[PDB]
């Protein structure tokens, strides 16, 4: 056993969404071993927060039309799925949005909770055309992982059935795109030994370094069973 | 004209790219034709047909 | 191959053999990354000569 | 839109009549999901009237194949518009061009025989984006007729019913607009007269055991078809001239 | 369809390729050098088969 | 017996008389409640009947022997 | 987080060299994550010992022919690649093989070292046809892990490469073949789960179960850099 462990070298954060992470030195073949196994956990298993429920006033269903609003309610729900939200303390927060007058309703119009950060405040949700028009809604953000559709969520719970509650497809996973590469390491005299560049392209909330840390933790927790129980 | 347009986007003449298996991570043995085809959902849906 | 195998071995071996051929056949087809491009349709240089 | 069209897309979308087009060019005075009001330029505007065109856009509505028809405004608040431009996009159109479906990254290669005979392997991400998700508006009618024994009622008062079924109905016996329903659930409570039917002794015992004996009026309520399930987007009531009107009507 | 094409691609040989004229212990060491990435499926090789 | 019924056919001969023998034995375990010879191994009465034919336990002639044994024993208790 | 860990169910140990392992219930999408990631480490990165060098007397190179011997020298080297060896103490041992007369030269003819076990003594290495004929060689077994061929060694090592030293492909990782399958796991509510089912193929020096245990240990050691 010539155990040679890699170490986190450099995190080239080009943007808050897109960041490269270089990794060296890796012994031959471990570059692709961790590369893919991590990519899989980073795609599907990464916990995140996502808009689960919405409840707009003057709205009985998502297919209706609201006066003084360019977008149909479905297109508003779409914008709320891609609303970047980070809940710090609790798993479930129900934010309130009341806004009026002529203006594109941005994410900053939502009343921020003590422990809730709206990561992109300039994110568009709805367009108010008429000055007389006012919009009011209650946006529930819950935490989960992966992607939970509204068609899978309308066939499980349904204990309380309040008429006026629109469910939304949850985009819980924060990682949008991920693709690991391999480059020259140029260490001491290892030569063969190289590195592993993990390029991540995420939303706002989950931080590149933090996310890779969590993904390696999930893989190590699955490996407990193969180390401990034989 | 299509190959000339592919060079404007810094894409291959061939219109075939080296893809990699999502499951494993290793490469497929050859370049695979990839691109954007406009597809259509027909009315023959299985919820009605079953 | 399956006709040979049917007459030598029997029914059981052929059913397993036919399956195993199916499984590996699909798998290695996928490995190959065989594809269809416009350059794969080679035209002979001497077609306009023949016509 | 299609990335690889022919150019006939815009001819087809516009001539089909499904797209709301500008009769006269000018500046859009008022924009809304429901309607578009455009003020016309002096040169094309007629001298008599005010010269403000109104386009009340046809909204999420049923087709003959039970599919969706919606007109979305494709011009912004107070935008200068030329005559014969597309003010609002149809169900299968985008900025005037015809949009029958969606374009996507396709790789031609075999895959573990999951694309065996024209079998298609699609990513979860296409299903996740709900981009190939389709709307199906569905029309079901509830008719009170006149039988030999008497006229049929439409009330929430229905024999043999759990509180789960009567929960989404209102006082009149009609489901609320917006209420989600699934196969079995009653949409419109309809009850029909029945002659005093010969109850078999076993049935007469069981009705005398619980006490709830079948009434003169039986049952024929409109309920959601077996397996189908959606949200109620509208209810329309046609009462004959002289017959009792429901409070919902 | 794919099944024929796959066994066809497997069995068919090619000039040198990766690892030509090698010598293997069994059909399992052939899968070992292919999955290890030291031999193409088309390499001419001597193999011990029973 | 599970997938492949060739070994059961090789023991009787006819594919048709096999279905008739297997059904006869299936109906004994279904109604009469006879105990199986091969371990059940959580299979349906149909598969037990094939398994028993495959091994050479159930047969048109053997079933007639065992039917005559149960029948005539009761006929002897009468007479 | 609804973390659902699998646990080792039944280890169907058909032989000491081939054993099946069933895993359940694993979370959906982790069926092929660990199955492949392990397959890779077990193929190329596993430790074990293998014949690296041989030196036969009356032999200047591997292409020559020795009188009174059936197999060509290349075919003898092939038999030594598949010679199962376990060195207990040292990482490098050079074993001596001298033998004569009419007999198939087996692995038991090699002089066993104090700390060296030849696992299959009946393993054929060469056939002596003539009784007058006698074979002598010096077999170097080194340790490493995974699979290092002679092509990937002549490229790397450009150090001592003298004429007569016969280089043989080393099969150190005791694992000969390894395959993982996943179909579909049915549970209570989850129906998109999977049950990893790999069939590792070893030689006998290392236990199948042990090999897996080491590969998961190497993977956890790499996770030490990612803190959690």
């Amino acid at each position: 056993t010539e155990f040679l462990k890699p170490r986190l070298v450099d995190i080239e954060q080009v943007s808050s969404t897109h960041a490269k992470v270089t990794l060296e030195p890796l012994e031959r073949g471990f570059g692709h071993t961790l590369g893919n196994a991590l990519r899989r956990i980073l795609l599907s298993s990464m916990p995140g927060c996502a808009v689960t429920e919405v409840e707009i006033d003057g709205v009985l269903h998502e297919y209706s039309t609201k006066e003084g609003v360019q977008e149909d309610i479905l297109e508003i729900l779409l914008n709320l799925k891609g609303l970047a939200v980070r809940v710090q303390g609790k798993d479930e927060v129900i934010l309130t949005l009341n806004k009026s007058g002529i203006g594109p309703v941005t994410a900053a119009d939502i009343t921020h909770d003590g422990d809730v950060e709206i990561v992109k405040p300039q994110h568009v949700i709805c367009h108010l055309t008429d000055e007389n028009a006012s919009i009011s809604m209650r946006i529930k953000v819950q935490r989960g992982r992966g992607y939970v559709p509204a068609s899978t969520r309308i066939h499980s719970e349904e204990d309380e059935r309040p008429i006026g509650r629109l469910l939304v497809d949850a985009c819980y996973s924060p990682v949008e795109r991920i693709a690991y590469n391999v480059e020259a390491a140029r260490v001491e005299q290892r030569t063969d030994l190289d590195k592993l560049v993990i390029e991540m392209e995420t939303n706002g909330t989950i931080d590149p370094e933090e996310a890779i840390r969590r993904a390696a933790t999930i893989l190590a927790e699955q490996l407990e069973a193969f180390v401990d129980l034989r | 004209e299509i190959k000339e347009l592919l060079k404007l986007g810094d894409l291959p003449t061939s219109g075939q790219i080296r893809l990699y298996d999502g499951r494993t991570g290793e490469q497929f043995e050859r370049p695979v034709t990839v691109g954007y085809m406009y597809m259509l959902k027909l009315n023959h849906l299985v919820d009605d047909k079953m | 191959m399956l006709n040979t195998c049917y007459r030598i071995l029997g029914l059981k071996p052929t059913v397993i053999f036919a399956d195993q051929i199916m499984y590996t056949g699909f798998a290695y087809a996928a490995r190959s990354g065989a594809s269809v491009g416009i350059d794969d349709m080679v035209i002979p240089e001497k077609k306009h000569e023949i016509i | 839109k299609p990335l690889v069209g022919t150019g006939m897309e815009r001819a087809v979308a516009v001539d089909s009549g499904v797209t709301a087009v500008a009769k006269r060019g000018g500046v859009v005075q008022y924009v809304d999901a429901s309607r578009i009001v455009i003020k016309v330029n002096e040169d094309e505007m007629y001298p008599g009237e005010a010269g403000i065109d109104i386009y009340n856009l046809t909204k999420y509505t049923r087709s003959n194949q039970n599919t969706c028809i919606n007109q979305m405004p494709c011009v912004s608040l107070g935008e200068p518009v030329e005559r014969g431009d597309v003010l609002a996009d149809g169900p299968s159109t985008d900025l005037g061009e015809l949009a029958l479906g969606q374009n996507m990254r396709v790789a031609f290669m075999p895959w573990n025989g999951y694309n065996f005979e024209d079998s298609i392997l699609v990513s979860e991400r296409v299903v996740q984006e709900d981009r190939f998700t389709t709307i199906h508006i569905q029309e079901l009618a509830c008719v009170s007729r006149d039988t030999k024994l008497g006229p049929e009622e439409i009330t929430a008062d229905i024999p043999n019913v759990g509180e789960a079924a009567l929960s989404k109905l209102d006082e009149s016996g009609i489901v609320y607009i917006g209420a989600e329903v699934t196969g079995g659930d009653i949409l419109v409570g309809k009850v029909t007269p029945k002659g005093e039917t010969q109850l078999t002794p076993e049935e007469k015992l069981l009705r005398a055991i619980f006490g709830e004996k079948a009434s003169d009026v039986k049952d024929s309520s409109l309920r959601v078809p077996n397996g189908v399930s959606g949200t109620v987007i509208d209810v329309q009531v046609f009462t004959r001239d002289g017959v009792e009107k429901d409070k919902r009507a | 369809q794919d099944v024929v094409l796959g066994l066809y691609y497997m069995t068919r040989d090619c000039v040198n390729a990766k690892g030509e004229g090698m010598v293997l212990t069994g059909p399992k060491e052939a899968e070992r050098l292919y999955r290890s990435g030291l031999a193409s499926l088309h390499a001419r090789v001597k193999v011990r088969i029973t | 017996a599970r997938v492949t019924v060739q070994d059961a056919v090789e023991k009787i001969g006819n594919r048709f008389d096999l279905v008739l023998v297997a059904a006869r034995r299936a109906r004994q375990m279904q109604v009469g409640g006879k105990d199986p010879l091969v371990p059940e191994e959580n299979d349906k009465t149909t598969v037990i009947a094939l398994r028993e034919i495959e091994e050479g336990l159930i047969n048109n002639q053997i079933l007639d022997v065992r039917e005559r044994q149960e029948q005539q024993e009761q006929e002897a208790a009468e007479l």
